[PDB]
């Protein structure tokens, strides 16, 4: 039970905790994989602007996951948002991308 | 009296058994000035009971 | 041994792979898994019948 | 009048309507089939098709 509520007249939108509290889009969070799996589109639309720019740390408990890694060049500039948003958009109820 | 037509007693039904259906009356105001259209699940086309 | 790992039976197994997420397997899921195991075994050991 | 109806026949009309309702809802529910869920909405449920 995680329900998102928009804040009127400039109030920050806030999601519902497990105990019943309504916490804003800040701090450090813990998510089961199933939540993002079932709300792959609602959460993606509402969280991209906060993870990339604002302070938001999300820990998705998964247990085990296949991984594929890319080696970047450390003496030059790097950015992994174009690599992470692709995964967070291809996340789907049925399957998981690497 | 020689041959009376037989009735039909057993008649199977495969669909869900009910007789009350929920019907909308007036359209909802999904595009509205107050709440952004991204809030409603109708924008994401999520089927609801 | 390999179906008692994912299903719920009373066969005493070691249960090493419990940290890997899964579901409570049903009859159809277990049947498909068993068929895959069977066809892999026949492929490995060169049987046709 | 097409839009009109006699107020004194309402009891008989309602009784006939109830008779039609009962005499229609006289089927036997039939088993159709099931399928295990693969998505994490239902925690390993046996959905019905």
């Amino acid at each position: 039970d995680c329900r998102i509520s928009f804040g009127m007249n400039g109030a920050a939108p806030m999601i519902r905790d497990e105990t019943g509290m309504m916490v804003p889009f800040e701090g450090n969070w813990i998510f089961p994989l199933a939540l993002w799996q079932m709300n792959t589109r609602y959460f993606n639309q509402q969280f991209d602007a906060w993870i990339k720019t604002g302070e938001l740390r999300i820990r998705i408990e998964m247990g085990a996951y296949p991984y594929m890694l890319h080696y970047y060049d450390p003496r030059q500039y790097a950015n992994a948002w174009n690599l992470t948003s692709a995964w967070l958009e291809e996340i789907t109820p049925t399957s998981i991308p690497s | 009296l020689l041959h009376a037509d037989t009735p039909r007693l057993v008649t199977w039904d495969a669909g869900l058994c009910t007789s009350f259906k929920i019907v909308p009356i007036v359209p909802a105001q999904v595009p509205q000035d107050v709440l952004a259209y991204t809030f409603f699940t109708s924008s994401y086309a999520i089927q609801s009971p | 041994t390999l179906v008692a790992q994912i299903s719920e039976t009373q066969y005493p197994v070691d249960r090493y792979l419990d940290w890997i997420p899964s579901l409570r397997a049903s009859a159809a899921t277990a049947a498909t898994f068993a068929e895959w195991v069977n066809t892999s075994m026949k492929t490995a050991f060169d049987l046709s019948d | 009048s097409v839009r009109g109806a006699n107020p004194l026949m309402f009891r008989a009309n309602v009784l006939h309507m109830l008779l039609e309702f009962v005499l229609d809802n006289l089927y036997l529910n039939r088993h159709t089939g099931f399928s295990q869920d693969h998505t994490p909405f239902t925690e390993g449920a046996n959905l019905r098709s």
